[PDB]
RNA sequence: AUCGAGAGGA
C-alpha cells in the first residue's frame, strides 16, 4: 500500500506498507493477535465496528462506507449532508435503518408517519394507544392545508407600535 | 473443420424492424433498439385502402419515399412500396444555436 | 402492424437477458425499453 | 396555432413605422436605429457599405430574435457629422451601384445569343 | 399519498421544450395560447388602474388582456360573453383576473423532480410557436435536452406567493447549489466547443465583426478596445474580445499540467480583472467546475450580475460560430494507414499472449493464484490482457489526431465525448461484459453453435476485434447485442431502485431543519447535531482552500512565519515596513511575535492529527486568497513602497477580528466554547494567511488597506451562516439521492480483477441503508 | 460603365451564368437573397372546390395548384389584393382559373396544368399562362382519374412574394462562388492526408491565377469577383429575375431613404 | 410571558433570507390593496418593488416573533434588524 | 428521427435565404449537430448518409445491408469519381453574410422519420376548469381540461426551498379548499351549520 | 511618452508548435550579453526565418476609444513594420540583479529578461511592442 | 402518391417529368442515373425527388368506387 | 398488403400475442440455496399435450 | 361520468 506520512525533515514522504486483505469478518478475534496494529485495523462491516468499538465509532465507519460509494463513483457531496444522514441514523442509540423497520416505527407523529408505508395499520394502533399528534412536522400541515413551519413559516409576523 | 450445417445468411437473426436500420454492424447496440422503439411511432401509409376504412386515428404522409439506401431484407417486408419517411438533405453543422 | 403481429410475451433466474440460445429465433435488438424490457420479444 | 401570421414579415403592423432613431445612452455622438419588418437582406448591406465611409467611427447591425424581422443598427460618427446624414449618404450610394449594375447587366444580356 | 401529499392543481401548463440561445438564463418562453388562458388575480390600484382598464376592453383574445372581472359582491363578471364586456366602471378594491404577462414570476419544473433545482422561478417572455423555450445553460440542473422532453409550470395567485417565488426560487440565486459547494449551470454544446475555438492563439478576427460582436453585448460601454495587432491590418485576438463579457474586479488563476506563466502548451488560465492574459478557455473554466469563472463571478459580483454574464458569453461565441461553422464527418474516424497496421498488430500481439497463457494452464503449469481458483485466475488473467490491448490500441488513435479533426476538438473542449468514445470506433471495440464475467457458455461448453466446445480464446467468449468503422462480424454482433441488452435492462432497474432510495431517504429526514439556535432538530425536537454540519455554515458559501500550514518541510516552515526581531538575520528588512530598522532588536513586542509563532506551530501539530493523510485542501467559508487580489487592486499597491502599519496593527488586529467572527450568540459558557470549536479550523487558515512574515513578504498590504481586508473577512463570514429556517432534511437526502440516480455499473470496471469485486454500485447503498445483516462482500483489511 | 461589372458566360432561357466584378460581398449576397425571397410573382391562393371524387383529398389537390407556376411577366402592373379596393378580388388584382376533368376512358385519364382555363378578364396582359416547358405540351401532372372520377374547382391567383410562401419564389437554385484557391483563407481545408489532392478544384479555376508558394499570404486583400449562376422556375425569364432582383433590392432601399424624410 | 427580554436576545441580528422574503411579501399584500405607503414614490408602481424601497429606508412597522424550540420566543423589529444579505 | 436514434425536435424553421449553402445552390432540410455524434456512437448514421449521396449521384441502388463488402473506403473512391471531398464534407457559405464557412461541413442525403407526438396535441393549460365529484380536485386528462399533478416529489422540492406559503397555496387555493365546522369539545364534524 | 526600451535582437528559434498563424520566437541582443527574449509573433503577417536580426522597441503612447486610423493626416510611432499592444503582468526576479517582465498582447506573450530595464517598465497597463526590419 | 411538383430543397419544378422518367428505360432501355441526367437533374436534391419517389396513386385508383 | 393473422371483434382488429411458458415433461436439476435444508432438487412438469 | 388491462411518451 501507498501511505503518505511525515519524514523527520518535516515534509510528507511516500512510504510503502504491507496490508493484509480478507474475505469474511470476526474482528474481536483478529485484533487480539500478536504483531498487528489494533489501532488501525478496519472491516467494511459497519455493523461489527459498532458491536465491538462502540456507537460513536459506528457513526464514522458508516460514514466511510456511505462515502466510499460516492467518491469511488467519482462524484462529490459535501460532508454536512452525509453527516446529517449518518447522524440521524445514529442518535437513537444504535443503528436505525432508513426503512419502515427503523426510523418509521419511531415515536414521531401519526399522520406524518403514515404518509410513508403501512399507511392504515399505523393509523389503527394510533387510535388504540390514543397517541397525540404535535402537528409540527412537515407532512402534518401539508395534510391539513396549513402553512407549514418551514423557512417562510418558521416564524410569526406582526403587529407593533411603534406608531408614535 | 467438421461442419454439418450452414447459415442461410447472417442478417436473418434480425427481427422485422431492425431489418431497416442501415448498417446495424456499425451501431452501438442499444441505439439499434431505439430505432425499433420509434419507426413504429413513425408515420407513412398504414395500408393502401386507408381512404375506405373508418378508424379512430390515421396518419398518412403527403409524400413518402423509398430510402436512398436499403437493406437487402427490406424488400420482403415491402418497405420500398410502403415506406415511412422522406429523403432529407441533412447538414451535420453547428449553426444559429437552436 | 408487421411487428405487432410477430410478438412474444413472458409472464412475471435471468429472464430479461438475451440468452445465447436466442440465435436466429428472437431478434437481439428489437425490444421495449423500461417497464417490461427483454420480457417482451419479437421473432 | 401559435404561429405568427406570415404577412407579418413584410407588411408593417399598426403603430409600428419603418424607422425609429434613439440617442445612444452611452457614447458621445451616437444613435440606434430600429428597422421594423426588415432583416439581413438589408441590414448587412447598410452596415458593410457604411463602413466604407471614412468619417464613420462605428457601425454594426443585429437581428435580435429570429422570430421577428425587426433589426437594430447603431452608428457613431466624427464630431460635426450627423449620424442621420451618414445613413442617407450610405443608402444613396447603394442606390447608385444597383442602378448601375442594372444597365451594365442590361447590355451584356442583349448582346448574348441562345 | 395520491391525494393529500400530492394534489392535482390549478393554474398550470405543460408543453415541449426547445433551446433558445437568444433567451437569457432566468427566463422562459411561454407561448401565447397559454399565457392567454392563465390569469393572475390582480387588485385595482390607483397605480395600475390605467394599464388595467384597457385590459378589460381587449378581453380574452388580443394578448395583453384579461378574462374575468371580480367585484365586491361575490359576483363574477365574465367578459368573454357579457352585455357589459365592452365598457366597465372599475373602482379600487375589485379584482381583475388579467392574462399572464411578460416579465412575471412563474415556477418551472421538470420531472423526475429530485432536486431543489428541478424547481425554479423564471421570468415570462410571451412568444409565438407553441413551445416553452428556455436558455441553454439552465439545462444541466433541470436535466433535460429537447428530444421531445416536456415540462411543467404553475402560476402564483397571490402577491407574496410571487415574492416568495422570485426572492427564493429565482434561477439566478440557484446558480451555486448546496449539493456540491459549486455552481450547477455552465456553458455547453456549441457555445462550449466554440469558446475553445474563439480562444485559440491562432484565432484572430478583424474590424467588420469586432464591431457587431461588441454590439452584441447589451451592457457594453461603447468603447472599441485597442487591438492586439496594429501593424499591417489591425487584427483583434479571439481572447481579447471575449474579455468584453468578463466584468470588472474578476480575478482568476489556475495552472493545468506543464504551465509556466508563459504557456508553451497554451494551457492553464489567468484573468487579471476584466481581460484574460493567456490560456485557453473551456469546461475547466467557463464550465460548471469547482473554482472557475461562474463560481467566481457569482460570489464576487452577485447572482443578478452572473446571471447576466451567462447570456453575454453565448450571444458572442454563438454569433462568432454562427459565422465560422463547424461539423463532423465519417472521415473524422478514418485513422491513419501506417498506424492501422500498427493497431491491428497490437491486438495481434495481445492475442498471441493469451495463447501462451491458455497453452500454460492446459499443460498444467499455472499456479495458483493465491486465494483464487485455478480457473478463476486465468479468467482474471485474460480480461487484463484484453483490456490492456483495447486501451493501448485505443491511445494509438488518440495520438493519431489531427487537430483539425472535428471529433477530438469536441473532447478537447470537453463539450461532448470521452477518450473511450474514440477508442471505440476508429480502433477496436473490446471485451463484452455480462454478469461481471465475459460471455457465458449459453450452449453447453460453447457460446454459439458456430464454435467448437472447450474454446477459451477471445472471440469464442465475446471479444469484438474490429471497430465500428470496419463493422462488427456476425458472431460479435450478437455478443455486443447481449451486453447491450444488460445495459438497458438495468437502466429500467437502476432508475426504479434509486427512486425508492431517494424517497426513503426523503421521508426520513423530511423535517430535520436548522432552528433559531443553530442546532438541528426534528419534529420531536431532538438535537441531531448541535451546530448544522459541525460549523453552522450554509454549504453554498464554501470553497476548498489550501491550508497551507500542513505540508512542506519544517525548514520550509521556519522560512515563512519566523519573525525573530532579536536575530539580526530573521527580521523584516526596513525594505518592507515604515518601522523596520526601529523594530530590530526590541523585546516589548517580540514576546507578541513569539506567541504568534507558537500558536502557529500548535496549528501545525493540530492539523497534522485531524488531517492524518497530509491532504491540505478543504472546503471552507470565505475565500481569503481572493480577498487579497481585491485589496491588491481596490487600493492600487506598488511592490516597492514599504507599508505604514505597526507590528501591533497586524498581530493585535487579527485577534480582534478572530473574536468578531460570530456564529453562536449565547451569553453563557458552554456555548462560548462551541463558538471556539465550530470556528477553530477556519481560524487555522486565517492565522496561516494573515500572519506577519506573510502580510509583508508575500502579499504586500498597507494599513488602509488591511482594515479593509479585516472588515471584509468579517462581513463575508457572517453572510456565510446557515439561515435559521433552512430546511436541512430535504436538502441532505436530495443531495445524496441524486448522484445515486446518475451512477453507472452496479458491477464496475474492477471486474478485470475477478476478486476485487467489493460490492458497490447502487447495491452497496441499498445494503447500507437497509442496514443489512447479510452483506455481500465483507472484509478485514488488517494493518 | 462606372461601377459593378458583369461578364456573361452562358445565357439559356433557363440559366444565366456570369461573373460579377468589382462588387462588395455584402451586395452580392444581398442580391442572391432578394432574388430568392422578395420578388413579386403570381400563384394560386384561393381554391374553391365544387366536386372532387378523387383518390386525392381536397386540400392536397389544392396545395399542388399553388406550387404550379403561372406567367408572371407583367406582374408589376397588377395590385396586391391586400392593396386593392375591391371586395375579396377583381380583374385588377386577381386572375381566375377553372379546372374541370371528368374521367372518361377505361384507361387512366391524367390531368395536367395544360388543362386549366383562364376565365378572368386580362385587360390585355401577360399573366396566367401555366408555364409549360415539357416537350409534348402538358407541363405538371396534377392528378390521375380512373373511370367516373370527377374534379371541378375554381381558382383565384393573387400577387405574392416568396417571403410569404415558396410558391411565390421565382428563383430555384442559385449557384454562387468566390475566390477558388482560397487566397482569402476564409476557410481552412480539412484533410486526413492532403488539402490539394483530397478536395477537387472548382470548374472556376480556369479564370484565376494560382498562388505561387514562394509568396507571403496576401493580407490587405478583399472580397471581390463572384461566380454566380441563376436558374428560373419559369414565371419570369431568367434575365428579369436578375433585373427585378437588382430592382427590388434598390426599390426597398428607396422606401427607407424616403421614410427618413417623413418622420 | 412567555417572551425573552430585549436584553439577552441570543439569535441572529442579521435578517434571514426567509424572514425578508416574507417581510417583502406581506408588505406587498398591503401595498397591493392601496393601503397607505410610507415613502416618496420615485415613479415606481409595482407593489413588490415599492416594498423594497420601504425595507431600504427601514420604514416598515412589523416585529418578528422567532420561536426557539422549548416554546419561548424572541422579538426583532424590521426597524432593528441588519438587512445586509 | 433519423434511423439510428438521433431524435430531436425542430427548434426553429429557417427560410432558404438565411440558411447555409453549397456553391451548387443546394440547401439543407435539416441541420443537426456535431455533438449528436461522439455521445451516442452511431456511425452507421454517418455511413448511410455518405453512401446515400453516392446513390443520388449514381442512380444506383444504395446497399446498406449488414455483413457485406461495403466500406467507407470502397465508397469514398466511388464518390470522388463523382467529385466531392471523398469523406462527405462540403464547402458552404453562411446565409446571413455570404462569407465562406471557415470549416467545411459533412452534408448529404438521408432518411428522416416523422414520428407521432408533437405538439398542439399535448400543449395544455388550466385555470380552474372542471373538478371530480369524489374529491373536489381537478380532473385528469389534458383533453377533459384537466390539471397537472404537484406530485409528492414536487412537494419535496418546495420544502428544500422553504417557500412555504406557495406550497400551501398550491395545496389549498388551487385544488381543494373547504370550510368545515368543529365542536370545540368533542372535536369532530357533528355540527349542523344552520347557516344565515 | 516617448520611449522606454530600444535594442537589436538575434532570432535563435522559430517554433510552429501546433499552430499556423502564430510562432513563438527566441532571441538575444547583439549589444549586451546577459539578456534573453521570448515572443509570440503573427508569422503569417511578418514571416521569420531563423538567424534573422530584428529591432525591438517599447513605448507607452504613439484613453477614450480606438478609432479607425484614417491616416489622411495622422501620426504614430509607425516608422516600423510589425506592432502590437499589450499588458505587463509578473515582475519576476531571477536571483541577484537579473530581472524579467512578462507581456501579453491579446494572448500573444512576451518574456523579456535583462538588467537595465531599470527605471523604465512600471506596471503601466500600457506598453506597445514594435518591430522593424 | 402522385409525383411532386417542385423538388423540396431547391424548387426545380420536378412536376412534368415523372411520366418521362417512366419512358426512359421502359422504352429507351436506359439505366437510372443517365435517365435523370437527361431529364435535367444535376442537383441531387432534385435528383432525389424522382429516384426515391414511389407512385401509389397507381393503386388507390384500382379501388373500384 | 394486409397479411391477416388477426380477428375482428366489433369493427376492431384483434391480434393474439404468443405466450411463453416453461416446457413440460423435461426433467431438470436445481441447486437450492444456503439457508435451507435441501441441497439439490429435481423437477418435472408432467402434463398431457 | 367510475372501476379494470394494455399501448407510448421522459
Ligand atoms: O448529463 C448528461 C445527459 C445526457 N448525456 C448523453 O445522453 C445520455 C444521458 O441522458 P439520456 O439518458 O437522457 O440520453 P439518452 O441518449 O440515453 O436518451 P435521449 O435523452 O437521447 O432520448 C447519455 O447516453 C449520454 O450520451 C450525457 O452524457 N450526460
Ligand atoms: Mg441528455
Ligand atoms: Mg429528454
Ligand atoms: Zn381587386
Ligand atoms: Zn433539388
Amino acid at each position: 500500500y501507498d501511505r503518505k506520512v511525515p519524514s523527520p525533515t518535516g515534509e510528507y514522504v511516500k512510504e510503502p506498507e504491507w496490508v493484509l486483505e480478507t474475505d469474511g469478518v470476526n474482528l474481536s478475534e483478529v485484533m487480539t493477535v500478536p504483531g498487528i496494529d489494533p489501532t488501525r485495523i478496519y472491516t467494511n462491516s459497519f455493523i461489527d465496528i459498532m458491536e465491538v468499538l462502540g456507537i460513536e465509532a459506528g457513526r464514522a465507519a458508516l460514514y466511510k462506507e456511505v462515502y466510499n460509494v460516492i467518491a469511488s463513483d467519482g462524484s462529490y457531496v459535501n460532508y454536512r449532508h452525509m453527516a446529517l444522514l449518518v447522524d440521524v441514523m445514529t442518535t437513537q442509540g444504535g443503528l436505525t435503518s432508513v426503512t419502515r423497520h427503523g426510523f418509521n416505527r419511531s415515536n414521531t407523529g401519526a399522520l406524518m408517519r403514515c404518509s410513508f408505508e403501512e399507511t392504515v395499520e399505523i393509523l389503527f394502533e394510533a387510535g388504540a394507544s390514543a397517541e397525540l399528534d404535535d402537528c409540527r412536522g412537515v407532512s402534518e400541515n401539508v395534510i391539513l392545508g396549513q402553512m407549514a413551519p418551514i423557512g417562510t413559516g418558521a416564524f410569526d409576523v406582526m403587529i407593533d407600535e411603534e406608531s408614535l | 473443420t467438421t461442419f454439418t450445417h450452414c447459415e442461410i445468411h447472417p442478417s436473418m437473426i434480425l427481427g422485422v424492424a431492425a431489418s431497416i436500420i442501415p448498417f446495424p454492424d456499425h451501431n452501438q447496440s442499444p441505439r439499434n433498439t431505439y430505432q425499433s422503439a420509434m419507426g413504429k411511432q413513425a408515420m407513412g401509409v398504414f395500408l393502401t385502402n386507408y381512404n375506405v376504412r373508418m378508424d379512430t386515428m390515421a396518419n398518412i404522409l403527403y409524400y413518402p419515399q423509398k430510402p436512398l439506401g436499403t437493406t437487402r431484407a427490406m424488400e420482403y417486408l415491402k418497405f420500398r412500396e410502403l415506406p415511412a419517411g422522406q429523403n432529407a438533405i441533412v447538414a451535420i453543422a453547428c449553426y444559429s444555436g437552436y | 402492424t408487421l411487428s405487432h403481429l410477430r410478438r412474444t410475451n413472458t409472464p412475471i433466474a435471468k429472464p430479461r437477458q438475451l440468452h445465447n440460445t436466442h440465435w436466429g429465433l428472437v431478434c437481439p435488438a428489437e425490444t421495449p425499453e423500461g417497464q417490461a424490457c427483454g420480457l417482451v420479444k419479437n421473432l | 396555432m401559435n404561429a405568427p401570421d406570415r404577412f407579418e414579415l413584410f407588411l408593417l403592423g399598426e403603430g409600428e413605422s419603418k424607422l425609429k432613431i434613439d440617442p445612444d445612452t452611452k457614447a458621445p455622438n451616437a444613435v440606434v436605429i430600429t428597422f421594423e419588418k426588415e432583416d439581413h437582406t438589408l441590414g448587412n448591406l447598410i452596415r458593410a457599405e457604411l463602413l466604407n465611409d471614412r468619417k464613420v467611427l462605428f457601425a454594426a447591425y443585429k437581428v435580435e430574435h429570429p422570430f421577428f424581422a425587426r433589426f437594430k443598427l447603431r452608428i457613431q460618427t466624427t464630431e460635426g457629422y450627423d449620424p442621420k446624414d451618414a445613413l442617407k449618404n450610405a443608402c444613396n450610394s447603394i442606390i447608385n451601384k444597383l442602378g448601375a449594375l442594372k444597365t451594365n447587366f442590361e447590355t451584356e444580356w442583349n448582346l448574348q445569343t441562345l | 399519498r395520491g391525494n393529500l401529499m400530492g394534489k392535482r392543481v390549478d393554474f398550470s401548463a405543460r408543453t415541449v421544450i426547445s433551446g433558445d440561445p437568444n433567451l437569457e438564463l432566468d427566463q422562459v418562453g411561454v407561448p401565447k395560447s397559454i399565457a392567454k388562458t392563465l390569469t393572475y388575480p390582480e387588485v385595482v390600484t390607483p397605480y395600475n388602474i390605467d394599464r388595467l382598464t384597457q385590459l378589460v376592453r381587449n378581453g380574452p383574445n388580443e394578448h395583453p388582456g384579461a378574462k374575468y372581472v371580480i367585484r365586491d359582491s361575490g359576483d363574477r363578471i365574465d367578459l368573454r360573453y357579457s352585455k357589459r364586456a365592452g365598457d366597465i366602471q372599475l373602482q379600487y378594491g375589485w379584482k381583475v383576473e388579467r392574462h399572464i404577462m411578460d416579465n412575471d414570476p412563474v415556477l418551472f419544473n421538470r420531472q423526475p423532480s429530485l432536486h431543489k433545482m428541478s424547481m425554479m422561478a423564471h421570468r415570462v417572455k410571451v412568444i409565438p410557436y407553441s413551445t416553452f423555450r428556455l436558455n441553454l445553460s439552465v439545462t444541466s440542473p433541470y436535466n433535460a435536452d429537447f428530444d421531445g422532453d416536456e415540462m411543467n409550470l404553475h402560476v402564483p395567485q397571490s402577491e407574496e406567493t410571487r415574492a416568495e417565488l422570485s426572492q427564493l426560487c429565482a434561477v439566478p440565486l440557484q446558480i451555486v447549489s448546496p449539493q456540491s459547494n459549486k455552481p450547477c449551470m455552465g456553458i455547453v454544446q456549441d457555445t462550449l466547443c466554440g469558446i475553445r475555438k474563439l480562444t485559440l492563439r491562432d484565432t484572430f478576427i478583424e474590424l467588420d465583426q469586432v464591431l457587431n460582436m461588441l454590439y452584441w453585448v447589451p451592457d457594453w460601454d461603447g468603447v472599441i478596445p485597442t487591438p492586439a495587432i496594429i501593424k499591417p491590418k489591425p487584427l483583434w485576438s479571439g481572447k481579447q474580445i471575449l474579455s468584453v463579457a468578463i466584468p470588472n474586479g474578476i480575478h482568476l488563476q489556475r495552472f493545468d499540467e506543464g504551465t509556466t506563466l508563459l504557456s508553451p502548451k497554451d494551457n492553464g488560465m489567468l484573468i487579471i480583472d476584466g481581460q484574460i492574459i493567456f490560456g485557453v478557455v473551456e469546461k475547466k473554466t467557463v464550465g460548471s467546475s469547482n473554482g472557475g469563472l461562474i463560481h467566481v463571478v457569482t460570489r464576487e459580483k452577485g447572482p443578478q450580475v452572473c446571471a447576466k454574464l451567462f447570456g453575454n458569453i453565448q450571444k458572442v461565441v454563438n454569433f462568432w460560430l454562427l459565422h465560422n461553422g463547424f461539423s463532423t464527418g465519417i472521415g473524422d474516424t478514418i485513422a491513419d494507414g501506417p498506424t492501422m497496421r500498427e493497431i491491428t498488430e497490437t491486438i495481434a500481439e495481445a492475442k498471441k499472449k493469451v495463447l501462451d497463457v491458455t497453452k500454460e494452464a492446459q499443460a498444467n503449469l499455472l499456479t495458483a493464484k493465491h486465494g483464487m481458483t485455478l480457473r478463476e485466475s486465468f479468467e482474471d488473467n485474460v480480461v487484463r490482457f484484453l483490456n490492456e490491448a483495447r486501451d493501448k490500441a485505443g491511445r494509438l488513435a488518440e495520438v493519431n489526431l489531427k487537430d483539425l479533426n472535428n471529433v477530438k476538438q469536441m473532447v478537447m473542449a470537453g463539450s461532448k465525448g470521452s477518450f473511450i468514445n474514440i477508442a471505440q470506433m476508429s480502433a477496436c471495440v473490446g471485451q463484452q461484459s455480462v454478469e461481471g464475467k465475459r460471455i457465458a457458455f449459453g450452449f453447453v461448453d460453447r457460446t454459439l453453435p458456430h464454435f467448437s466446445k472447450d474454446d477459451y480464446s477471445p472471440e469464442s467468449k465475446g471479444f469484438v476485434e474490429n471497430s465500428y468503422l470496419r463493422g462488427l462480424t456476425p458472431q460479435e454482433f450478437f455478443f455486443h447485442a447481449m451486453g447491450g441488452r444488460e445495459g438497458l435492462i438495468d437502466t429500467a432497474v437502476k432508475t426504479a431502485e434509486t427512486g425508492y432510495i431517494q424517497r426513503r431517504l426523503v421521508k426520513a429526514l423530511e423535517d430535520i431543519m436548522v432552528h433559531y439556535d443553530n442546532t438541528t432538530r426534528n419534529s420531536l425536537g431532538n438535537v441531531i447535531q448541535f451546530i448544522y454540519g459541525e460549523d453552522g455554515m450554509d454549504a453554498a458559501h464554501i470553497e476548498k482552500q489550501s491550508l497551507d500550514t500542513i505540508g512542506g518541510s519544517d525548514a520550509a516552515f521556519e522560512k515563512r512565519y519566523r519573525v525573530d526581531l532579536l536575530n539580526t538575520d530573521h527580521t523584516l528588512d526596513p525594505s518592507l515596513l515604515e518601522s523596520g530598522s526601529e523594530i530590530l532588536g526590541d523585546l516589548k513586542l517580540q514576546v507578541l511575535l513569539d506567541e504568534e509563532y507558537k500558536q502557529l506551530v500548535k496549528d501545525r501539530k493540530f492539523l497534522r492529527e485531524v488531517f492524518v493523510d497530509g491532504e491540505a485542501n478543504w472546503p471552507l467559508p470565505v475565500n481569503i486568497r481572493r480577498i487579497i487580489q481585491n485589496a491588491q487592486q481596490t487600493f492600487h499597491i506598488d511592490h516597492t513602497k514599504p507599508s505604514d502599519l505597526t507590528i501591533k496593527d497586524i498581530v493585535l488586529g487579527v485577534k480582534d477580528l478572530q473574536e468578531n467572527l460570530l456564529v453562536l450568540r449565547g451569553k453563557n459558557e458552554i456555548i462560548q466554547n462551541a463558538q471556539r470549536d465550530a470556528v477553530t479550523l477556519f481560524c487555522c487558515l486565517l492565522r496561516s494567511r494573515l500572519a506577519t512574515r506573510r502580510v509583508l513578504q508575500e502579499y504586500r498590504l498597507t494599513k488602509q488597506a488591511f482594515d479593509w481586508v479585516l472588515s471584509n473577512i468579517e462581513a463575508q463570514f457572517l453572510r456565510s451562516v446557515v439561515h435559521p429556517g433552512e430546511m436541512v432534511g430535504v436538502l441532505a437526502a436530495q443531495s445524496i439521492g441524486e448522484p445515486a440516480t446518475q451512477m453507472t455499473l452496479n458491477t464496475f470496471h474492477f471486474a478485470g480483477v475477478a476478486s476485487k469485486k467489493v460490492t458497490s454500485g447502487v447495491p452497496r447503498l441499498k445494503e447500507i441503508l437497509n442496514v443489512a445483516k447479510n452483506m455481500k462482500t465483507p472484509s478485514l483489511t488488517v494493518y | 460603365e462606372e461601377g459593378p461589372q458583369v461578364k456573361i458566360r452562358e445565357a439559356s432561357k433557363d440559366n444565366v451564368d456570369f461573373i460579377l466584378s468589382n462588387v462588395d460581398l455584402a451586395m452580392a449576397n444581398s442580391l442572391r437573397r432578394v432574388m430568392i425571397a422578395e420578388i413579386p410573382t403570381l400563384a394560386i391562393d384561393s381554391v374553391e372546390v365544387e366536386t372532387n371524387t378523387t383518390v386525392l383529398a381536397d386540400e392536397f389537390i389544392a396545395h399542388r395548384l399553388g406550387l404550379i407556376p403561372l406567367q408572371s411577366m407583367d406582374i408589376e402592373q397588377l395590385e396586391y389584393s391586400r392593396d386593392c379596393f375591391c371586395e375579396d378580388h377583381c380583374d385588377k388584382c386577381s386572375v381566375v382559373l377553372t379546372l374541370q376533368a371528368f374521367g372518361e376512358s377505361e384507361s387512366t385519364t391524367n390531368v395536367y396544368s395544360k388543362d386549366l382555363v383562364i376565365v378572368s378578364n386580362l385587360m390585355g396582359r401577360n399573366i396566367g399562362h401555366p408555364i409549360i416547358q415539357d416537350k409534348e405540351g402538358n407541363g405538371v401532372l396534377i392528378c390521375k382519374l380512373r373511370k367516373g372520377q370527377e374534379l371541378k374547382l375554381t381558382c383565384v391567383a393573387k400577387k405574392g412574394i416568396a417571403k410569404e410562401h415558396a410558391k411565390w419564389g421565382p428563383a430555384a437554385a442559385i449557384e454562387f462562388e468566390y475566390d477558388p484557391w482560397n487566397k482569402l483563407k476564409h476557410t481552412d481545408y480539412w484533410y486526413e492526408q492532403d488539402s490539394a489532392k483530397e478536395w477537387p478544384q472548382s470548374k472556376n479555376c480556369e479564370y484565376e491565377d494560382p498562388p505561387n508558394e514562394g509568396d507571403p499570404f496576401d493580407y490587405k486583400a478583399q472580397a471581390d469577383t463572384f461566380y454566380m449562376n441563376v436558374e428560373s422556375v419559369g414565371s419570369i425569364p431568367v434575365d428579369q429575375v436578375v433585373v427585378r432582383g437588382i430592382d427590388t433590392l434598390q426599390k426597398k432601399v428607396a422606401s427607407i431613404l424616403l421614410a427618413l424624410t417623413q418622420m | 410571558e412567555k417572551a425573552i427580554p430585549k436584553d439577552q436576545r441570543a439569535t441572529t441580528p442579521y435578517m434571514t433570507k426567509y424572514e425578508r422574503a416574507r417581510i417583502l411579501g406581506t408588505r406587498a399584500l398591503q401595498i397591493s390593496m392601496n393601503a397607505p405607503v410610507f415613502v416618496d414614490l420615485e415613479g415606481e408602481t409595482d407593489p413588490l418593488r415599492i416594498a423594497m424601497k420601504e425595507l431600504a429606508e427601514k420604514k416598515i412597522p412589523l416585529v418578528i416573533r422567532r420561536y426557539l424550540p422549548d416554546g419561548s420566543f424572541e422579538d426583532w423589529s424590521v426597524e432593528e434588524l441588519i438587512v445586509d444579505l | 428521427a433519423s434511423r439510428h436514434g438521433q431524435k430531436g425536435t425542430i427548434g426553429i424553421t429557417y427560410r432558404r435565404e438565411d440558411m447555409p449553402f453549397t456553391a451548387e445552390g443546394i440547401v439543407p432540410d435539416l441541420i443537426i449537430n456535431p455533438h449528436a455524434i461522439p455521445s451516442r456512437m452511431t456511425v452507421a448514421h454517418l455511413i448511410e448518409c455518405l453512401l446515400s449521396k453516392v446513390a443520388a449521384l449514381s442512380g444506383n441502388e444504395g446497399d446498406a445491408s449488414p455483413f457485406t463488402d461495403i466500406t467507407v473506403e470502397g465508397i469514398s473512391k466511388l464518390l470522388r469519381e463523382h467529385g466531392y471531398q471523398s469523406r462527405g464534407f462540403e464547402v458552404m457559405y453562411n446565409g446571413h453574410t455570404g462569407k465562406k464557412l471557415m470549416a467545411q461541413i459533412f452534408f448529404g442525403p438521408t432518411y428522416y422519420q416523422r414520428l407521432r407526438h408533437m405538439v398542439d396535441d399535448k400543449i395544455h393549460a388550466r385555470a380552474r376548469g372542471p373538478m371530480q365529484v369524489l374529491t373536489r380536485q381537478p380532473v385528469e386528462g389534458r383533453s377533459r381540461d384537466g390539471g397537472l399533478r404537484f406530485g409528492e416529489m414536487e412537494r419535496d422540492c418546495m420544502i428544500a426551498h422553504g417557500a412555504a406559503s406557495f406550497l400551501k397555496e398550491r395545496l389549498m387555493e388551487a385544488s381543494d379548499a373547504f370550510r368545515v365546522h368543529i365542536c370545540g369539545i368533542c372535536g369532530l364534524m357533528t355540527v349542523i351549520a344552520k347557516l344565515n | 511618452s516617448n520611449t522606454l526600451f530600444d535594442d537589436i535582437f538575434q532570432v535563435s528559434e522559430v517554433d510552429p508548435g501546433r499552430y499556423n498563424k502564430v510562432c513563438r520566437i527566441e532571441a538575444a541582443s547583439t549589444t549586451q550579453d546577459q539578456c534573453k527574449l521570448t515572443l509570440d509573433i503573427n508569422v503569417e503577417l511578418f514571416p521569420v526565418a531563423a538567424q534573422d536580426s530584428l529591432t525591438v522597441t517599447i513605448a507607452s503612447s504613439l484613453t477614450r476609444s480606438w478609432r479607425p486610423p484614417q491616416a489622411g493626416d495622422r501620426s504614430l510611432a509607425d516608422d516600423y513594420d510589425y506592432v502590437m499592444y499589450g499588458t505587463a503582468y509578473k515582475f519576476e526576479e531571477v536571483s541577484k540583479d537579473l530581472i524579467a517582465v512578462y507581456y501579453s498582447f491579446g494572448g500573444l506573450l512576451m518574456r523579456l529578461e535583462g538588467n537595465y530595464r531599470n527605471l523604465n517598465n512600471l506596471k503601466q497597463e500600457n506598453a506597445y511592442l514594435l518591430i522593424r526590419r | 402518391m402522385i409525383v411532386p411538383v417542385r423538388c423540396f430543397s431547391c424548387g426545380k419544378v420536378v412536376g412534368d417529368k415523372w411520366e418521362s422518367y417512366l419512358n426512359l428505360l421502359q422504352e429507351d432501355e436506359l439505366d437510372e442515373g443517365t435517365a435523370l441526367s437527361r431529364l435535367g437533374l444535376k442537383r441531387y436534391c432534385c435528383r432525389r425527388m424522382i429516384l426515391t419517389h414511389v407512385d401509389l396513386i397507381e393503386k388507390f385508383l384500382r379501388y373500384n368506387p | 398488403f394486409d397479411m391477416g393473422g388477426y380477428f375482428i371483434i366489433n369493427g376492431s382488429e384483434k391480434v393474439l400475442i404468443a405466450q411463453e411458458r416453461s416446457a413440460g415433461n423435461i426433467v431438470q436439476v436445481f441447486k437450492k440455496a444456503a439457508p435451507s435444508p435441501i441441497s439439490h432438487v429435481a423437477e418435472i412438469r408432467s402434463a398431457l399435450e
